């Protein structure tokens, strides 16, 4: 009474939605790894910093 | 930032974990006709028992 | 600077295929009676066929 059908499946459909996802965002994740730094410092703030 | 961080997080683990859909159709293949053997021998010795 | 970006890219990958043990127990321990199965087969067939 295994019943891991339905887990292989679950499995599945989050491998499924994260290749869909890689390919929707894998260009824009790639262009933001290199510079992610400076999303700490806003333009303003770095007057009050 | 804090956002940023997460994705980049997440992003490798949905990356290292793709792949992997070919291996679970073969192994879901196996399972279910595993499955519809293991119902069958259910039904048959159900089916003798009276 | 760049061994220790590779190093904290490979912990997820790492994190993620660590968890991976206990599914496969399961899958050793079937696979295991499949093989004590094939060769009790071939034995007796080999027996028989002589």
């Amino acid at each position: 009474l295994i019943d891991r059908v339905e887990e292989v499946r679950e499995e599945m459909d989050e491998a499924q939605e994260a290749a869909r996802f890689l390919q929707q965002h894998g260009s824009a994740l790639t262009k933001l790894e290199p510079m992610v730094a400076v999303l700490q410092s806003d333009p303003q703030q770095h007057e009050q910093l | 930032w804090q956002s940023a961080r997460e994705l980049l997080r997440d992003w490798p683990s949905q990356r290292h974990l793709a792949d992997r859909v070919q291996p679970l159709r073969m192994r879901l293949s196996e399972l279910e006709q595993r499955l519809n053997n293991q119902q069958n021998a259910e039904r048959l010795l159900s089916e003798f028992c009276k």
